[PDB]
């Protein structure tokens, strides 16, 4: 008698709440949160460095 | 009913050998009520009855042991287990959704 069986790899159920992410990183931007008092004018501003 | 899902599938054939019994000191396959049972039996001359629904009197083979009656009920689908014998042909019938899927919180 015979028995064929057959196996898979598939993705977990929880995969879209539970997942690690794989990214590449590289040329990196810079911002500063500056209050700037000037002449007794103030203000809060964001600046790109 | 959120992503995941997994896949019910036609079940296949359960063999029960309490159908087959011997009446006569000859096999008798008694199917439940209203169900087909297909009974394949090896004496003389292989036994392949399959549309048999209320009761089939088989005096070929002397023995218990030589037939198998398997019950049929393709109406039904089961999650495609592994500890269950496969249908032949096509089976994928449908998706389950899963419950209590793994979820943020605090
Ligand atoms: C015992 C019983 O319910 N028998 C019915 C009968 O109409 C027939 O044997 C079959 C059709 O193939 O459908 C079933
Ligand atoms: C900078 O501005 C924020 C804006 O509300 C303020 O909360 C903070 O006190 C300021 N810092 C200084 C040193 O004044």
């Amino acid at each position: 008698n015979t028995q064929v069986s057959k196996a898979y790899v598939m993705k977990s159920d929880d995969c879209l709440a539970d997942h690690a992410e794989a990214y590449k990183a590289h040329t990196a931007s810079v911002q500063a949160f500056l209050n700037i008092t000037v002449g007794e004018h103030s203000i809060v501003t964001t600046v790109y460095v | 009913n959120r992503g995941a899902y997994v896949e019910m599938h036609l079940p296949g054939s359960e063999v029960d050998s309490s159908l087959v019994s011997l009446s006569g000191s000859s096999v008798t396959v008694t199917p439940p009520d209203g169900t087909s049972a297909l009974v394949e039996c090896e004496c003389g001359g292989t036994k392949i009855s399959e549309t048999i629904n209320k009761t089939k009197q088989f005096s070929q083979c002397t023995k218990k042991e030589q037939c198998r009656a398997y019950r049929l009920q393709n109406d039904k689908w089961v999650y495609n287990s592994d500890k269950l014998p496969k249908a032949a042909g096509a089976t994928l019938k449908g998706k389950l959704h899963v419950p209590f899927l793994l979820a943020d919180g605090k």
